């Protein structure tokens, strides 16, 4: 039955031995390795990562900790307990029976 | 290999260098904010709640 | 002292009875065995020593292994005592097992705490 | 034992089987007039006699 | 390369039902143009 | 191509007119039949948390 | 124990270098003036080792 | 979320009226860019989620999928474009617009507040995936494995649909921030507990539970390389997503109901990493190594601690990186060797320097080396589970020792022994094959110097 | 640089040198070579960076919340009250969770400062440790992941209803 | 497979190194060796092979009982601390195929008569496969023996991988 | 010699000695000489258990 | 020929026992943990052609 035979595994090193990899064609082999390289790695890479380190006050974790300095400054000094086991004021509540 | 790694390496500090050089002079010649209390009947920007001025700029055009 | 051979030590070849009394059709056994191996070799041989060839000298043998071990083996299947039993035994077995085992120390546990008898001064992670 | 068997016989090896049994039974028809519409006869007769569709 | 079905897997489709069994062996695919 | 594009908004415009009519008139039905009916929908006294007891589920 | 179970190490590692890699005792032997300086470590640290008073 | 996904659409049109020998830079390119700016997603708040619209909002849980989801794309196009070489160009745009595709359903998927909307993106995600497996999956049994996948899914994921409906007849609404308010508790009977498996066995399947697992293997032994990928990446991960969403509705019931799968996957995680220590599949013995991974995440959601929440963030993001970065390692030997068999190619060290050492930084993390994220994860599940029950440490001990003896037997096995004597067209690798693996490695372990960014939410 | 009250420390007592050797110390000579080989041009580096500090000076703000209705006063319900109460509910929790941190810092401070004599001159930073603990463990333990000001109420008036039941029996 | 003189011979050598490895000391072991083949000469001209046979089987029965057990191994046999050692130095010849020209143009030389060799090889491999199909009976070999070239001219059948295996000490 | 006709799905791959790799010949000249196997030859049903950093058989002194 | 390699293995053997020794807590002593581990199995196994080594 008529049917090709198969091709065969093409090596890309033969025909360009400086090959990237990434095209027959070695003008566009060398322009999809750059922009591979250049927004991978120089922008989203390089960039990214100064921007995640520089967030501003990621979920307010620093200002947590200011405020509870004020808190506890506060609170000692004016003979007060730091925490109490009670969130809400009892005098807002009215339990059953 | 040696090539990938040379490529790597030249993408990376591509910007990085620019980046290194860019934060030491914020560091160096714009410096971190002072705390200081809320002027009264003063309104601050939601980006003057930060003290690093890189932070303080993505929160002024970003955020 | 004899020999006393193991599942995971075996009898020495040095030590077995078969290994000396070797008969003839034994010898026209071992001939044979020979002959399929020296078959193969070189038809191997062939293709390996080929300057031409780049690529891999696929191996019918190892194909049939990795077939053998996955697609093949629920063809080949069938319920019955020795294998419903072992599924029964292994495929629920350990996960009932396992359920009483934390069952009993979840109930046994929250008992305490109900009681305030379960000490948990400093636990305020989870 | 577990994988490559069991847990393939329970759900989807037996469940395909059913179907496939079940698809015979509907279409295996001789395609003949009289013996469709003499199983209409006996949906009407149930219909009325068993679940009293006509109440 | 890529495995596309031969005519073995083809004429799983080929016949007069999908299922086979001892009621239906008896059936064939009907005519190309519908003219007996 | 102008043509299919222009049949299909000339078509959907007057489809989208007619839903945005039956949502209004069923609304308007809504609202009539809750103030023909207020034995029906009363407005309800609210209670606050403080006041409502909700059973405690801890996680441990 | 650090000082002188490394030295025992180093001092092995110079006999299977010169004896071309063989670590089998059995196949040494007669080196005390053959490698002197070896011998000399490797008997200090056999008396380190062994608790010889004041190493 | 409209400055996602309309850049997103916009690769459509690009792909197709590009050069016909410029369609993967093109699109390689422009996705590197949208994937730049999801980076402005991590304006996160410490009290409220960031929500856009009525549509569509994003909290520390959707963030980092959603990063992951976008930084994904960019890396299926490197590895698919080689063994896509001698397609022709139509059916390579047709090919990346099915990528796409699932991108633009994934990113609306992660950020949806409706359930119902969620559902059907959620569900969506399947046409292209099934249609990526069955026309570019190179083996007969691909067919076969679309089925499974299909079947499988849709059979958890219809009761869910009726499962959801019923919630908004009775609560009002099924917009999550709504569902947070309005939630009320689940009270036991036989009508809740076949609630709550139909708003849970949908997304099991997905993760998957073990048990219900076995789409999984078949499907990516089938599947081309850029459906490996998205599937261990990102598809698994839309089961936990939907989990750690859905259970807030189900509360308190979930405090027995989870309890024969919390067994399944405790015993589940030792059985799938014994497994892998027999698959001679090096593709395989990957896909058992996610359902021994993505086990602990099953648990980790159904205990329901802050610790195990942050445990499960953490996982999802750290397994979606390493799998795939595993799944690409598998594919250039490959490629090279046009078989998936463990044993053929072996000594590869030898042979191919650098990317041997791909092969240990990614057989590191998947045995979670400190202080990389993928144990910082697992960690967190650890600590969490044992105040769930102290007798879990011993479980959870005995798969650290199994998943350390699997992932460094695969090293050895193909790195490190002879290389084989008849394979002799091992070419050196290229610079897309290097690139594409420090694109996973590099992130994966930039993000030890801020974990925080993937602990979800509870952090 | 931080308040000395939020984050304690004892006034410092450094005995005096007191030799009893003629022998030369070498760590004072070292101390001598390191402050004129590495501390002098360090501070000299700062002073030039705190003098461009100087010419530029400006201020970021603690951003501070004023007070809402909390759940206990918000209706059932209600979204648009129990937002906004659960949103300082929140806050609150990050910021006891904070206070908590504060204090496990004086108490592992305090630790390593006293030395061998920890365990008798730490007892008062153990004490505030172990309250602050309690308090916040009656707060927020056993909440789950997905825990709300409704579910701390109900946790709380939980723990209300007990100790008015201990109290009527008492 | 082995015949009753190669058994005894196998027995005596590995009966010798275990002697040795007990003996250690080169004095004791030459005396206990003398010993040693002295029992193998009492029965060197036993006729009577089924009596060789008993004497046989009851030597290894004597050896098992008697063996070190842990002898010594070379350290370079199979089981020796420097077996295997090397094996990740030996780099297969065909990876030069795939060094960048830059590469090659360090090693003119050594390219140059790397052509030749493979030049070599492609011009013989025609006959060598001619001389194993006319050599070889009719259903296969029934051994693995190779034969020599039977002409001037001729290389060996199947020689290049014999002949450019890698070193011992590849590097 | 087939596994035994039992459920388990071995179908009729062949039942080979349950012996290591270790203990075959380390020098005669293999094909894959670090598995000790030519190509070719029925390889064991647990040949991944059997290869010589795994399950040891060899005949032991004692 | 990897003696380079070799030296950057044995100080990072090194790096990670100092970070296991100056822990103050217990995740940073884990980082030494199993750092120390992991570079013994690359050191252990530096002749990765054997077997044995491997093994
Ligand atoms: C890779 C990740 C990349 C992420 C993106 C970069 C983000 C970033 O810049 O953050 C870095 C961070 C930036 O800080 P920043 O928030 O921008 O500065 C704000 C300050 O208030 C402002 O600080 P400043 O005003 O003092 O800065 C001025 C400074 C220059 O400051 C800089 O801006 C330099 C920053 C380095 C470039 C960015 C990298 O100028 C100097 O005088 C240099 C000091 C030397 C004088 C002699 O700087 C660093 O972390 C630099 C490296 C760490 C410092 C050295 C620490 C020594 C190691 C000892 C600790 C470890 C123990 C030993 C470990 C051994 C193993 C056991
Ligand atoms: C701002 C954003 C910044 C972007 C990120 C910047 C980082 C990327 C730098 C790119 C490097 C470019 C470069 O030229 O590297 C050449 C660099 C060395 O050049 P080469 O001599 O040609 O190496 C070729 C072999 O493949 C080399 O193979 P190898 O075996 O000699 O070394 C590869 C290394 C993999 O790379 C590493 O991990 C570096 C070694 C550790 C430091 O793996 C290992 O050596 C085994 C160590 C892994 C276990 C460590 C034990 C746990 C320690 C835990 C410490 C936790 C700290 C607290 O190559 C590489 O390392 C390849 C991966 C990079
Ligand atoms: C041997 C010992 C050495 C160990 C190895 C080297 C250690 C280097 C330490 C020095 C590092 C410099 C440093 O201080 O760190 C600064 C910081 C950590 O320190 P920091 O949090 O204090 O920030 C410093 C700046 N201030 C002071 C203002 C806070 O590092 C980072 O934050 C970098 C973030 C990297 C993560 C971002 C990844 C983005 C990738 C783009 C997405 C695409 C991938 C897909 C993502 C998946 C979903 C998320
Ligand atoms: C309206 C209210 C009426 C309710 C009942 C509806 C039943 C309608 C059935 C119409 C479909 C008929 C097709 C079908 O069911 O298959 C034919 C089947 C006879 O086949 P069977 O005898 O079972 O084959 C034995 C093999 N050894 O016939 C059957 O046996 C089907 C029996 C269906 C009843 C249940
Ligand atoms: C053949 C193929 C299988 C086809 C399905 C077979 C039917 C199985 C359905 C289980 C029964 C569920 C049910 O009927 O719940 C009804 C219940 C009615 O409510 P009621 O009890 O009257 O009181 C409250 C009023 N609101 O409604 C409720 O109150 C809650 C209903 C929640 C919605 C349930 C959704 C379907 C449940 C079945 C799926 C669960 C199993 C998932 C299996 C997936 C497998 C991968
Ligand atoms: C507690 C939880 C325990 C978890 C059990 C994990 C079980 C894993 C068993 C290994 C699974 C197979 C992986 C491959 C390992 C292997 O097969 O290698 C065998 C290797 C052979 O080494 P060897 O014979 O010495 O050298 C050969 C040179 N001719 O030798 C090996 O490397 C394997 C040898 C280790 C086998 C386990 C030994 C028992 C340890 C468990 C008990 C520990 C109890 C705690 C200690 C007591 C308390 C003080
Ligand atoms: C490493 C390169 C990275 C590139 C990305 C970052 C680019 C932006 C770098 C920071 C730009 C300067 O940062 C900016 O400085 C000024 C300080 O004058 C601050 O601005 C503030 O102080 C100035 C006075 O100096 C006044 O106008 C006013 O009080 C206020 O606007 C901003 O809050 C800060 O954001
Ligand atoms: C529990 C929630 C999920 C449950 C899902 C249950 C639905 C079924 C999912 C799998 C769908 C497979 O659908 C169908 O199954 C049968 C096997 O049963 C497959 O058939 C396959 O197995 C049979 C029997 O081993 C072989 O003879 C056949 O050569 C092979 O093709 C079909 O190729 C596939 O089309
Ligand atoms: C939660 C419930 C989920 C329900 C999902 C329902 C999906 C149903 C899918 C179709 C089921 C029937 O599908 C059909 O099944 C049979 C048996 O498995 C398959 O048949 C296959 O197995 C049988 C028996 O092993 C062989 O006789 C047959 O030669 C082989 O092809 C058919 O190839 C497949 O087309
Ligand atoms: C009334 C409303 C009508 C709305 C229609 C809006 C779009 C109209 C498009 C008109 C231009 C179509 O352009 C026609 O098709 C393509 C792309 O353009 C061109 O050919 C193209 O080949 C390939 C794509 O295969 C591309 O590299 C490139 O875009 C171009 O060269 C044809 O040479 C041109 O004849
Ligand atoms: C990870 C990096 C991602 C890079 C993304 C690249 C695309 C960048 C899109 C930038 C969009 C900026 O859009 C515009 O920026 C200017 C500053 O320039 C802002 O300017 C305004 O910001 C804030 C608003 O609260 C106020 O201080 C004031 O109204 C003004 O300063 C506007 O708020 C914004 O409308
Ligand atoms: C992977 C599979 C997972 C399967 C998990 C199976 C979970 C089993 C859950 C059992 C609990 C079901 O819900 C249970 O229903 C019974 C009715 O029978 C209810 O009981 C109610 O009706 C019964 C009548 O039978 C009365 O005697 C009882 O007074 C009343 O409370 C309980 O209020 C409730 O506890």
């Amino acid at each position: 039955w008529q049917e090709d035979p198969e091709p065969e595994d093409e090596n890309l090193y033969e025909k360009n031995p400086d090959s990237h990899g990434y095209d027959k064609d070695p003008a566009v082999d060398i322009w999809n390795m750059r922009v591979v390289f250049f927004f991978g790695f120089s922008i989203v890479l390089v960039l990214g990562s100064t921007f995640v380190a520089y967030l501003p006050d990621y979920r307010m974790q620093e200002w947590a900790r200011r405020e509870a300095e004020r808190l506890v400054k506060y609170r000692e000094a004016h003979g007060l307990p730091i925490m109490e086991s009670n969130c809400f004021d009892p005098s807002k509540i009215q339990l059953p029976e | 290999d040696k090539r990938f790694l040379k490529l790597l390496r030249f993408y990376i500090l591509l910007t990085g260098i620019p980046v290194a050089i860019g934060i030491t002079l914020i560091n160096v010649f714009i410096g971190e904010a002072e705390l200081a209390e809320i002027p009264e009947g003063y309104v601050p920007e939601h980006w003057e709640y930060f003290k690093h001025p890189i932070s303080r700029w993505i929160a002024r055009t970003f955020f | 002292p004899k020999y006393e051979a193991s599942r995971l030590s075996s009898l020495p070849t040095t030590l077995d009875p078969a290994e000396y009394d070797i008969s003839s059709e034994t010898r026209k056994a071992q001939a044979e065995r020979l002959a399929i191996r020296s078959r193969l070799k070189r038809e191997y041989q062939l293709q390996y020593y080929d300057p031409s060839r780049r690529g891999v000298i696929e191996d019918p043998a190892l194909v049939r292994w990795t077939y053998a071990r996955s697609a093949n083996i629920y063809p080949n299947f069938r319920p019955n005592t020795k294998t419903s039993l072992l599924g029964a035994l292994f495929g629920i077995g350990p996960l009932v097992f396992w359920y009483y085992v934390f069952k009993t120390d979840r109930d046994r546990k929250e008992k305490l705490i109900q009681e305030g008898k379960l000490d948990r001064t400093f636990n305020i992670s989870y | 034992l577990l994988d490559l068997i069991w847990l393939e016989a329970i759900l989807p090896k037996t469940i395909s089987l059913a179907q496939m049994k079940a698809s015979t039974l509907v279409t295996n028809q001789k395609g003949l007039i009289k013996l469709y519409f003499l199983s209409f006869l006996i949906t009407i007769l149930i219909s009325m006699i068993l679940f009293n569709f006509h109440e | 390369r890529q495995w596309q079905p031969d005519v073995e897997w083809a004429e799983q489709y080929g016949g007069a039902v999908m299922y086979p069994t001892k009621e239906t062996a008896h059936w064939k695919p009907p005519p190309w143009n519908d003219v007996d | 191509q102008l043509l299919y594009i222009t049949s299909f908004v000339f078509v959907g415009y007057y489809l989208l007119k007619r839903q945005d009519y039956m949502y209004a008139v069923r609304d308007h039905d809504m609202f009539s039949y809750i103030k023909s009916h207020p034995e029906d929908f009363p407005e309800k006294d609210k209670k606050t948390y403080g006041e409502v007891f909700e059973e405690f589920h801890p996680v441990r | 124990h650090a000082f002188f179970k490394a030295m025992l190490f180093m001092c092995s590692g110079s006999i299977i270098h010169s004896l071309n890699d063989e670590q089998d005792i059995r196949k040494m032997g007669g080196l005390f003036k053959a490698m002197p300086f070896t011998t000399t470590a490797l008997i200090v640290g056999s008396l380190a080792l062994t608790g010889m008073p004041f190493l | 979320m409209l400055k996602y996904i309309i850049p997103t659409i916009m690769l459509m049109p690009l792909t197709w009226l590009s050069k016909n020998n410029m369609i993967w830079v093109n699109s390689t390119a422009h996705s590197l860019l949208i994937s730049f700016t999801s980076l402005l997603l991590m304006n996160q708040f410490g009290d409220n989620s960031l929500n856009f619209s009525l549509l569509f909002f994003s909290d520390s849980l959707s963030t980092p999928l959603l990063i992951l989801t976008m930084w994904l794309l960019p890396l299926m196009l490197m590895a698919s474009q080689h063994h896509l070489s001698k397609e022709n160009l139509t059916r390579k745009k047709l090919f990346i617009t099915m990528l796409i595709s699932l991108q633009l359903f994934l990113i609306m998927t992660f950020t949806a507040m409706e359930l119902i909307l969620f559902y059907i993106l959620f569900e969506a995600t399947l046409v292209p995936t099934l249609i990526i497996i069955t026309r570019w999956g190179n083996q007969t049994e691909r067919l076969n494995a679309g089925l499974y996948f299909l079947f499988y899914t849709l059979a958890g994921s219809l009761p869910l649909l009726v499962a959801l409906i019923y919630i908004q007849n009775t609560v009002g609404s099924l917009n999550f921030l709504m569902l947070q308010y309005w939630v009320q508790p689940v009270h036991n009977s036989w009508s809740n507990v076949f609630m709550w498996l139909a708003c849970m066995m949908a997304f099991m399947v997905k993760m998957p539970l073990y048990g219900l697992h076995l789409w999984l293997p078949k499907a990516h032994v089938e599947a081309p390389i850029a459906g490996s990928m998205v599937l261990a990446a990102v598809l698994l991960k839309l089961g936990g997503y939907g989990m750690l969403r859905i259970t807030l509705i189900l509360n308190p019931m979930t405090d027995f109901m989870a309890y024969p799968f919390i067994m399944l996957s405790l015993w589940g995680m030792i059985m799938t990493s014994s497994i892998c220590l027999r698959q001679t599949d090096l593709k395989s013995l990957i896909a058992y190594s996610s359902v021994s991974h993505m086990a602990l995440v099953i648990v980790a959601i159904l205990i329901q601690t802050p610790w195990s929440y942050m445990g499960a963030t953490a996982l999802m993001i750290a397994h979606g990186l390493t799998s795939s970065m595993l799944f690409c390692l598998a594919n250039s030997n490959y490629e090279r060797i046009h078989s998936r068999t463990m044993i053929l190619a072996r000594g590869l060290q030898t042979l191919l320097p650098l990317m041997a050492t791909w092969w240990l930084l990614a057989s590191l993390t998947n045995l979670a080396l400190p202080p990389t994220i993928n144990l910082i994860g697992e960690l967190f599940v650890v600590m969490s589970t044992f105040s769930w029950s102290n007798i879990t440490i011993i479980l959870m001990g005995v798969n650290m020792v199994i998943t350390a003896l699997y992932s460094l037997y695969m090293l050895i096995m193909t790195q490190r022994g002879k290389y084989t004597y008849h394979i002799n067209n091992i070419s050196p690798s290229f610079t897309r094959e290097n690139a594409l693996m420090s694109l996973h490695i590099l992130p994966l372990l930039l993000l030890t110097l801020n974990p925080k960014i993937i602990l979800g939410p509870l952090y | 640089s931080w308040d000395k009250d939020v984050y304690p420390e004892p006034p410092r007592r450094t005995p005096a040198p007191s030799p009893q050797t003629s022998l030369p110390n070498p760590i004072t000579y070292l101390t001598k070579a390191f402050d004129l080989l590495v501390d002098r041009p360090v501070t000299l580096v700062r002073e030039f960076i705190e003098r461009q500090h100087a010419k530029n000076k400006y201020y970021y703000y603690h951003r501070e919340f004023r007070r809402v209705p909390d759940i206990t006063e918000c209706q059932e319900k209600d979204v648009l009250c129990m937002f906004e109460a659960e949103m300082q509910w929140r806050r609150d929790y990050k910021v006891d969770q904070e206070i908590v941190n504060i204090i496990q810092e004086r108490l592992k401070a305090c630790q390593q400062r006293e030395g061998e004599s920890h365990r008798q001159n730490c007892a008062k930073e153990l004490e505030q440790f172990t309250q602050v603990v309690k308090a916040y463990q009656d707060r927020y333990h056993d909440l789950g992941a997905h825990y709300s000001a409704r579910k701390c109420l109900a946790k709380q008036k939980q723990r209300m209803l007990a100790e008015r039941k201990a109290a009527k029996e008492a | 497979y082995l015949t009753h003189q190669q058994k005894v011979l196998r027995l005596y050598k590995r009966a010798l190194r275990h002697l040795e490895s007990w003996c250690i000391h080169r004095d004791k072991y030459r005396y206990f060796a003398c010993l040693l083949r002295a029992r193998f000469d009492e029965h060197k001209n036993e006729k009577d092979m089924v009596k060789a046979t008993q004497l046989l089987r009851e030597a290894e029965e004597e050896f098992w009982h008697g063996q070190h057990p842990q002898p010594y191994i070379f350290p370079e046999s199979p089981g020796g601390t420097s077996y295997e050692r090397y094996e990740c130095y030996k780099v297969p010849e065909w990876c030069l195929d795939d060094w960048h020209p830059s590469e090659k143009a360090m090693y003119p030389d050594y390219f140059a008569k790397r052509e030749q060799w493979k030049k070599l090889r492609r011009e013989s491999w025609e006959r060598e496969v001619k001389q194993l199909q006319e050599e070889t009976p009719v259903g296969g070999p029934r051994t693995e023996a190779l034969p020599p070239a039977r002409k001037q001219g001729d290389l060996p059948p199947l020689w290049w991988h014999i002949v450019t295996r890698p070193r011992e000490r590849p590097m | 010699e087939p596994y035994p006709d039992d459920g388990t799905g071995y179908g009729d791959y062949p039942k080979l000695p349950d012996r290591s790799q270790q203990e075959r010949d380390p020098w005669y000249d293999w094909d894959h000489p670090d598995l000790r196997l030519n190509w070719g030859e029925p390889m064991h049903w647990d040949l991944d258990m059997y290869i010589r950093n795994r399950v040891d058989t060899s005949p032991t002194p004692v | 020929p990897n003696i380079n390699k070799f030296f950057k293995y044995l100080l990072l053997f090194l790096i990670t026992m100092l970070i296991l020794v100056t822990a103050n807590n217990l995740f940073q002593l884990f980082i030494g943990w199993e750092g120390v581990g992991i570079m013994s199995f690359l050191l252990i196994g530096w002749w990765y052609g054997r077997a044995d080594a491997n093994t």
